[PDB]
């Protein structure tokens, strides 16, 4: 996983110990990345002021590069067309006729006529 | 530090690790230029074409040789979710005469047996 980091350190590294979230910015969109300005911030915001020169003299691993969260990737829940109550079924040209048949597997009808 | 050198070139290195971008001679140069920094011509020239394929943390140790670098793939999960059962089939079979025949006797001790 990596983040803005060493885009922070190019910031940093370049000569210019103030932050700029925009020039962090500028550095992902100099060559074309797709970088967003509220998730570089916050993890601007994440390494305020925190061991800059020891991540620049033994930390090359977790820098920056595409920004750690996948952000949703071949992934998908199995929610298709809802079945019906059992009955109904999707013939082709279904409205020739009115045919009521409806028999493969019973158990217990309950037996009852109380309706009123 | 002082190792502002090969600092901004390995930044730009893993920048350009796997991205929209392309480790590239143009691209590190770019990164170098948008940062401000001062690196030899060597480090990128020789990065952009002794990469593109050296995983990422190869970079660490790319002067001496590097190595790989260990993945990992997600599996997918589901399962079948019955809903209802049952339906009223009416049905009626012809049938009369239940357990019974029109012919019945002793009905006892047959020679049906071996």
């Amino acid at each position: 996983a990596m983040r803005y980091v060493a885009s922070y350190l190019l910031a940093a590294l370049g000569g210019n110990s103030s932050p700029s979230a925009k020039d962090i910015k500028k550095i992902l969109d100099s060559v074309g990345i797709e970088a967003d300005d509220d998730r570089l911030n916050k993890v601007i915001s994440e390494l305020n002021g925190k061991n800059i020169e020891d991540v620049i003299a033994q930390g090359i691993g977790k820098l920056a590069s595409v920004p750690a969260g996948g952000a949703v990737a071949v992934s998908a829940a199995p929610g298709s067309a809802a079945p019906a109550a059992g009955s109904a079924p999707a013939a082709a040209e279904e409205k020739k006729d009115e045919k009521k048949e409806e028999s493969e597997e019973s158990d217990d009808d309950m037996g009852f006529g109380l309706f009123d | 530090m002082a190792s502002v050198s090969e600092l901004a070139c390995i930044y730009s290195a893993l920048i350009l690790h796997d991205d929209e971008v392309t480790v590239t001679e143009d691209k590190i140069n770019a990164l170098i230029k948008a940062a401000g920094v001062n690196v030899e011509p060597f480090w990128p020239g020789l990065f952009a074409k002794a990469l593109a394929n050296v995983n990422i943390g190869s970079l660490i140790c790319n002067v001496g040789a590097g190595g790989p670098a260990p993945a990992a793939g997600a599996a997918p999960a589901g399962g079948p979710a019955p809903s209802t059962a049952a339906a009223p089939a009416e049905e009626k079979k012809v049938e009369a005469k239940k357990e019974e025949s029109e012919e019945s006797d002793d009905d006892m001790g047959f020679g049906l047996f071996d």
